[PDB]
DNA sequence: GTTATCCGCTCACAATGCCACACGCCTAACGAGCCGG
DNA sequence: CCGGCTCGTATAATCTTATGTGAGCGGATAAC
């Protein structure tokens, strides 16, 4: 069986969001469906100021098996510039440590643990609730059973201990 | 004399040779060369005498 | 053989000066703006 | 109540009647 592998495809400046979907409809249409491997395009999120940046500007990663029918299938897609390989008539497939590194760089969006419920003592954090709202202080101990942080807020250059919650403090 | 000059021998090889003349580097494929030679002359879309 | 020449193919580079006149010199889609439903 | 519309603007693409030069380079070409 042929190993479906990754290739890099040139496109225009900002049209590549539609190119992958239109390629999926060409694959559905022309009945070359038992050969391809769920193509994608890498994006990520950066922190109205926040945005969703495309990871590679103007390049598409495509699963192929590379017969000439696949060549003329991809080149018969209305916004596709030519393949990017080591030579014309034979594009070079991308290496294996690079595909492991590019699938690994999309595995950092996994949170919860540890949002607020696992917290260490002895860390200077902030408090946003109660009369101590937006003030810095050093926590003394973390009571996981009683759910009461004993935070000494540094007010007037002096530590003031108070029992607070995890949602009533800001982890800084 | 010309038929003893040329390197190209038969029909699919002739379509390959024309298809390599028009665009260099593209993969010589049977159906793509056939469609190119059809679209050069024998179709209403891109060859219209009045 | 192998070596020193001869020849055909392909390609960069030039083609007066001046005047008036006149009309031309982007936009389908990626980051913001308003607030209606 | 975020962007559906609407806008500010930054930026990517499938000829075809010429002549005369020189100058160089690849392919044939005639010898010890």
């Amino acid at each position: 069986a042929p190993k479906k592998r990754w290739y890099v495809v040139q496109a225009f400046s900002g049209f590549e969001g539609r190119v992958a979907t239109s390629l999926r409809e060409h694959i559905k249409l022309h009945n070359m469906e038992e050969l391809f491997g769920e193509v994608m395009v890498p994006t990520e999120e950066v922190v109205r100021r926040k945005s969703e940046r495309k990871f590679f500007p103007g390049y598409v990663l495509v699963q192929m098996v590379m017969n000439d029918a696949s060549w003329h299938l991809v080149r018969s897609v209305p916004r596709v510039m030519g393949f990017i390989g080591g030579t014309s008539d034979r594009p070079a497939p991308i290496s294996d440590k690079e595909v492991d590194a590019i699938m690994n760089r999309l595995q950092q969006v996994g949170d919860k643990p540890r949002p607020k419920t696992l917290f260490e003592p002895g860390e200077m954090v902030r408090v946003n609730d109660g009369p101590f709202a937006d003030f810095n202080g050093v926590v003394e101990e973390v009571d996981y059973e009683k759910s009461r942080l004993k935070v000494s807020v540094s007010i007037f250059g002096r530590a003031t201990p108070v029992e607070l919650d995890f949602s009533q403090v800001e982890k800084a | 004399e010309t038929l003893r000059v040329d390197p190209t021998n038969d029909r699919l090889s002739a379509l390959v040779e024309i298809y390599r003349m028009m665009r260099p580097g593209e993969p010589p494929t049977r159906e793509a060369a056939e469609s190119l030679f059809e679209n050069l002359f024998f179709s209403e879309d891109r060859y219209d005498l009045s």
